[PDB]
RNA sequence: CUCGCUUCGG
């Protein structure tokens, strides 16, 4: 199953799994943020 | 004919903070610290050796901070923005590397880079990686440019050395004692020892009282002791006037009644006087003279220095105490302790060379005792401290004393608290204005009075309305505008320009030159430089030299004709602030001068080596008189105020016309819009803090005070315009409140955001188990996760973009129960909220320890409503009473409805016409498109806004003709209409809102818990009870205090009268006598706990008849 | 952060007047009489666009991208 | 199980900064209090 | 008035808590001072003998 | 959780 990640100065999209050091291809930076969610989301306008 | 004036030199104020002002004392503090005083402590311990195997020993010789690195990376650095630092949860530090030379096998070895520690690395100073940075740079590093610096960043928290106050050191204080008592004290403080000696007056002759003297012992003994023997001599030194002599005989006649006549009788006795400290190991032949010359020569007046065994200089400087006392034994001149020129400040950069210093120590400490401990046993494989050098003192020492705060020097016996402080991210005002804090040696622990009271000392230097509103009012103190903070000078060419310029050698003469009234003690930082004749001169040649640039221009000269002491005072720590220098009646700037700087010609230091602006000290400007206009320049003018508005500080300069105001107003505006809700910085989307509030639609004001300008507010407003209505409406605004418009928080206004976090960790135990997030437990009956796993994604971590309710697990964190199977027990991440959050963003790193951090970025949308506290700039704080319909607003001719209505009411007992003003000022401004301008002890004038008022065709004074929109008639009176820079506070009732079930109980005390984060109920406090008993209400008191909080049935023995449990009494080994009772909890507790403590209570029960 | 799109107390759309408001400021217009060619008449939209600070874009000068 | 109607349905819900562990099915509030 | 035994308080007044997160518990100064008290009283039994 | 420390609010 594809977990996919977004750098924080590449915002190259990682596949990594589980009990990966967290790191990116062609960067070194260790902040890797989650991708936004695919599903629908209701917002009231008041 | 009126004095020419010269308009532009307000441009003076910019130019000196493009070099010094807000913030530049902490950087410049720093940068000085790990630029020099590093070298010199080093300097001061380079070497290191144990007394066991001498010719072996370890020497420093350079050491290095570097820059800012990360030890993530398996034994490699990498550079590192603040703002990874910030996410992360790691310190922002540089590593403390130092080249050695050493002797393993008595064969030389040096290392040319050797790490040593880590210090933690102040933002934008001379070594962090943000300063000369563009802001296309900042932005590339996630750093606001607008931000102040100046701060540590230690385990991912923002922590803020606040300037320190104390009395300034070696320096006389006459004083009187609680019995009334005019004494003495000095509290003499060197590089090594603090000693506060004093001089008592008890019964009409003088003792000096020293810490190491088992009883004070009369001054004359001590003048003997100290070498002069003569009692004509030691009158003499006291002074000759006739009354000096009446006060001084009972001293001389005490004297006589001993038989102390020479040095040696007089040492003898202070020996005898003399007590042990706690058996000193080692004993040089039963030392007791040899103690008492020690003590006078080294403990007793440290400050004061003895060339050899010479106490001449310390027998004046005594004398002169003693004058000093016996001439303020008469007119009661009691020097006075809030007095600022006897203040003192220390930066970050002081406080940390003493850590620093008090760190290696130890660190050369512990290396000597292993050395002590390896080499003399060990093998031939000869013991090399390399193997030993723990790295870890030092940054371990580092980082807790500023995270901590709490600061423990044996060395120097000081043990401080609340040195730092977390950096307050509610607004950029906030952050600016904490950066510029000042903490008091007293503390809010007591009600003192003095220090709490607005000197008039504090002129120039500290703001006058900023203070905590609170039980700390006086005791944080903030700093002014303009202002600087002197550094220590090398004090060398001070005493070389006074000995060439004619003060007299104090040794050469004797003491009786003291008294006569033209002669003058010219003092050196507590240390007596000599005597002067025509001290005029004197002082007038000092400043010029000081002028002409041969002395550092921080140096200060003061006179005080009433002690006849001219003191120069050259430490660092003092006050000190830019005048321009007026000679006859015409100041040295001129308009060509000021035209200059703005082509830019000249800068500041320009000015300042040309003798047009220098600094003047408190002690200084005491002696100087200032014209704060050119217009006041009268013939006995010394020095001119630069800008009058530069009094205020940086809170207090957000306050538009302050000087129209009462000053409990500008303090409480300074406290609210310390708390004001706005913009942080432009990098506030990708920080990730505990807590932030956001304004959806922020505005600058219209009525900018130039203080806005220079400090850039206008850039990160924390407010907005609101057509503000001063009228009384629905009786809804009765006290304080106002109504607000509903069709305006419809279209915005007011809208906020809440940003909290939620951080979690999964830690690798010392076991080779670790914490793992499961993924979501679906349901299988509809093969979708449960309503408490709804929102998480397939690796168990919720993702951003859905909305979270209460009681749903963020990150379904399960771990290890064993540190043979692992056993796993679930810790989920749950919201605990009232309302929904919609999760932003969630970051996810790994620390060096395989640390995994996660944090959610959950945001809330609000909207005013009713109990939102609203301020108006002006100290007017109001909770939203009534958000009433836009219909129902009364409207103008033009169509306009106000957003907020406030009452009229709140304004005669405060008397806030500055606010008036304001309303008047951005009505017009907002009519011809300008900024007015709100400056402290200036601005646009009534008249001219007046002026476009009426050319713009509205009323001259803002009341407009209203109608009433509920009943569709004209109003009797005229409305006051116009814009108000309205800021929203972070108080609100959503997160005050407090209700409490049952719920959960104390262990110790079965009562509810104390905190709402903890779900815990309200107390009745003492007085509470005390209105219940007034009322006589006895069964509601009952039912509150013992039924609703901690009811209990214990069971009591009616026999021996002590406790049992479940209907049986195991003292008296029965259950016949035992009998439940109902008790408060904490009742039976104190029973215990007296139990306990052999205070045996015995219940003798009854029945209820 | 952005231009609100209403004016909060009369309501008058004012989100479609900002940018070239900046066009009047990027040409030699003033202030004052930009506001009055925009249609500006009464105090509340001069207020609006006059106090409101662009932070859109320094804000996506710290974006992703 | 549940002591009333012998369901093992026992759900862990706090309610209101409660801990209570409770039947699902009848409601049967098994344990509470921390 | 002379004591000879320490009454030793129920559980109750000294609270003791699992902070599984290390590994230790937070104890109260009661505990502490009574675990001197009985590290006392071997102590001089320990001597004497 | 306990404890302390700070910053607030009033
Ligand atoms: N330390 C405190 N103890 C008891 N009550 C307090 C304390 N601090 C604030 N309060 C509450 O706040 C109220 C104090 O307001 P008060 O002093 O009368 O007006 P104010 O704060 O001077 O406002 P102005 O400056 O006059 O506009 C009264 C009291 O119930
Ligand atoms: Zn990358
Ligand atoms: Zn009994
Ligand atoms: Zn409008």
């Amino acid at each position: 199953q594809p977990m996919i990640y977004i750098c924080g100065e590449c915002h190259t999209e990682n596949e990594i799994k589980s009990r990966d050091p967290i790191r990116c291809r062609e960067c070194g930076y260790r902040i890797m943020y989650k991708k936004r969610t695919k599903r629908l989301v209701v917002f009231d306008a008041r | 004919a009126p004095i020419p004036t010269v308009e532009e030199k307000w441009r003076l104020l910019p130019a000196f903070l493009k070099v010094k002002g807000l913030v530049k004392q902490h950087i410049d503090s720093f940068n000085y610290f790990i630029n020099v005083e590093i070298k010199k402590i080093m300097k001061a311990n380079e070497k290191v050796t144990s007394d066991a195997d001498p010719m072996w020993y370890l020497k420093y010789l350079n050491i290095y901070v570097g820059l800012p690195d990360v030890e993530e990376s398996f034994n490699v650095t990498r550079p590192v923005s603040p703002h990874e630092c910030r996410l992360r949860d790691m310190t922002y530090s540089a590593p403390i590397t130092v080249d050695i030379e050493y002797t393993r096998g008595s064969q030389r070895i040096i290392r040319n880079a050797l790490p040593i520690g880590r210090m933690p690395i102040m933002l934008r100073s001379s070594n962090c990686v943000l300063t000369g940075k563009t802001p296309a740079e900042f932005a590339k590093l996630n750093e606001c440019p607008l931000d102040p610096g100046g701060y540590f960043i230690v385990k991912g928290v923002e922590k803020v050395i606040l300037i320190q106050e104390q009395l300034s050191k070696n320096r006389i204080i006459v004083e009187a004692d609680r019995k009334g008592a005019v004494g003495a004290s000095v509290t003499s403080s060197t590089h090594e020892k603090k000693s506060r000696t004093n001089m008592a007056v008890k019964q009409g002759r003088f003792y000096l009282r020293h810490n190491t003297l088992s009883e004070d012992i009369p001054i004359v003994i001590i003048f003997k002791a100290m070498g002069v023997e003569s009692d004509q001599e030691i009158v003499q030194m006291i002074g000759t006037e006739e009354h000096v002599m009446a006060a001084f005989g009972p001293s001389l006649e005490e004297c006589q009644k001993a038989q102390i006549f020479t040095q040696m009788q007089a040492l003898k006795y202070i020996g005898n006087k003399v007590r042990r400290q706690r058996m000193w190991g080692g004993g040089p032949k039963k030392t007791k003279i040899e103690e008492a010359r020690e003590l006078l020569a080294s403990t007793i007046l440290t400050h004061v220095p003895v060339k050899e065994f010479n106490f001449r200089a310390k027998c004046i400087y005594t004398a002169v105490m003693v004058r000093r006392v016996i001439l303020a034994q008469g007119d009661n001149k009691v020097d006075d302790r809030d007095y600022y020129g006897n203040k003192r400040l220390e930066l970050a950069g002081q406080l940390l060379s003493l850590l620093f210093e008090d760190l290696f120590k130890k660190f050369n400490s512990e290396m000597k005792k292993i050395a002590d401990q390896v080499i003399p046993k060990q093998r031939a494989a000869q013991f090399d401290v390399v193997k030993h050098m723990r790295q870890d003192q030092i940054t371990n020492g580092m980082v807790n004393a500023i995270s901590t705060g709490n600061w423990s020097l044996k060395r120097f016996k000081m043990d401080r608290q609340g040195v730092t402080q977390v950096l307050s991210r509610l607004s950029y005002i906030s952050a600016l204005g904490m950066m510029t804090r000042i903490s008091s040696q007293f503390e809010k622990t007591r009600k003192v009075s003095g220090p709490r009271s607005l000197q008039p000392s504090q002129w120039g230097m500290l703001c006058p309305s900023d203070t905590p509103e609170g039980e700390a009012c006086g005791l944080v103190k903030n700093l002014a505008l303009m202002t600087h903070i002197t550094t220590d000078m090398e004090d060398g060419p001070i005493v070389k320009l006074a000995s060439n310029l004619g003060v007299e050698d104090v040794n050469l003469l004797c003491g009786e030159e003291l008294s006569y009234p033209n002669v003058f003690l010219v003092f050196l930082n507590g240390n007596i430089l000599g005597v002067i004749r025509d001290h005029k001169k004197l002082v007038n040649t000092f400043r010029l030299m000081r002028r002409a640039g041969y002395i550092n221009e921080f140096v200060s000269i003061s006179t005080n004709l009433t002690d006849r002491c001219v003191y120069i005072s050259s430490d660092g720590g003092r006050l000190c602030r830019p005048y321009i220098i007026v000679k006859k009646q015409k100041p040295a700037v001129t308009n060509k001068h000021m035209e200059e700087l703005a082509q830019g010609y000249r800068n500041f230091e320009d000015f300042l080596h040309e003798s047009l602006v220098e600094y003047l000290d408190v002690n200084e400007e005491n002696d100087c008189n200032i014209a704060l206009y050119e217009h006041t320049i009268n013939k006995d003018t010394t020095h001119l105020e630069i800008e009058p508005f530069t009094l205020l500080g940086v809170c207090a300069g957000l306050i538009p016309y302050p000087h129209h105001n009462q000053s409990p107003r500008n303090t409480y505006q300074c406290a609210m819009g310390k708390q004001a809700m706005g913009t942080i910085g432009y990098n506030q989307r990708n920080r990730i803090d505990t807590l932030m509030y956001l304004l959806a639609y922020p505005q600058k004001p219209m009525v900018k005070t130039k203080t806005i300008e220079l400090i850039e507010f206008e850039k990160l407003p924390a407010g907005q315009n609101a057509t503000v209505a001063v009228m009384s409406y629905s009786g809804y605004d009765i006290e304080d409140a106002l109504v607000l418009n509903k069709a305006s928080l419809d279209r915005g206004f007011g809208r906020c955001l809440v940003y909290k976090n939620a951080k979690c960790t999964l830690k690798r135990y010392t076991n080779q188990t670790f914490d793992k997030v499961m993924g979501p437990m679906l349901d299988a009956a509809t093969r979708k996760p449960i309503w408490r796993h709804e929102i998480l994604d397939a690796d168990g971590i919720c993702s951003p973009g859905e909305k979270v309710e209460n009681k749903q697990v963020l990150v379904n964190k399960s771990m290890p129960t064993v540190t043979q199977q692992p056993q796993y027990k679930d810790v989920p991440i749950t919201y605990k909220g009232a309302t929904d959050s919609y999760i932003e963003k969630v970051m996810i790193s790994s620390n060096a320890e395989d640390a995994f951090l996660i944090k959610m970025l959950l945001r809330q949308t609000r909207r005013p409503e009713i109990g939102d506290k609203f301020s108006s700039r002006h100290g007017q704080k109001g909770v939203c009473g009534l958000i009433v319909p836009q219909e129902d607003m009364p409207f103008c001719d033009s169509g306009i409805c106000p957003d907020i209505i406030m009452n009229p009411h709140g304004f005669p007992s405060r008397m806030t016409v500055g606010k008036l003003i304001e309303l008047l000022a951005g009505k017009a401004g907002v009519l011809d498109g300008r900024f007015h301008y709100g400056t402290a002890f200036g601005g646009s004038k009534v008249k001219d806004v007046c002026e476009d008022l009426v050319r713009h065709g509205y009323n001259y004074l803002g009341k407009d003709y209203v109608t009433s929109g509920i009943t569709g008639e004209p109003l009797e009176a005229y409305i006051y209409f116009g814009p108000v820079y309205y800021q929203k506070l972070k108080h609100m009732v959503l997160d005050k809102m407090h209700a409490r079930a049952r719920g959960p109980r104390a262990v110790l005390t079965r009562q509810p818990t104390e905190g709402r984060s903890r779900d815990g109920g309200l107390r009745l406090g003492e007085m509470e009870r005390d209105c219940l008993i007034g009322y006589g209400a006895s069964m509601l008191l009952l039912e509150r205090l013992m039924i609703s909080s901690d009811a209990f049935e214990v069971d009591v023995c009616g026999q021996c009268g002590l406790l049992g449990y479940s209907g049986w009494c195991h003292y008296c080994k029965s259950s016949c006598h035992v009998s439940s009772l109902r008790i408060p909890y904490a009742c039976k507790l104190l029973f215990q706990e007296l139990q306990s403590m052999n205070i045996i209570p015995r219940l003798k029960l009854s029945k209820y008849n | 952060m952005i231009i609100p799109v209403r004016c909060f107390t009369c309501g008058k759309i004012v989100g479609n007047k900002w940018e070239a408001y900046l066009g009047l400021l990027q040409a030699e217009y003033t202030e004052g009489d930009a506001l009055d060619a925009l249609g500006l008449k009464r105090y509340c939209c001069r207020r609006m666009l006059l106090a409101h600070v662009d932070l859109i874009e320094k804000l996506l000068n710290y974006a992703p991208l | 199980r549940c002591p009333d109607c012998g369901s093992t349905e026992l759900v862990e819900d706090s309610h209101y900064s409660q801990s209570q562990l409770v039947c699902s099915d009848c409601g049967c509030v098994v344990t509470e209090g921390v | 008035l002379i004591l000879t035994r320490l009454l030793v308080p129920p559980l109750c007044i000294r609270p003791s808590v699992v902070s599984d997160l290390k590994s230790g518990t937070n104890e109260d100064d009661l505990t502490m001072k009574l675990t001197e008290i009985i590290f006392l009283n071997d102590v001089i039994k320990k001597h004497r003998i």
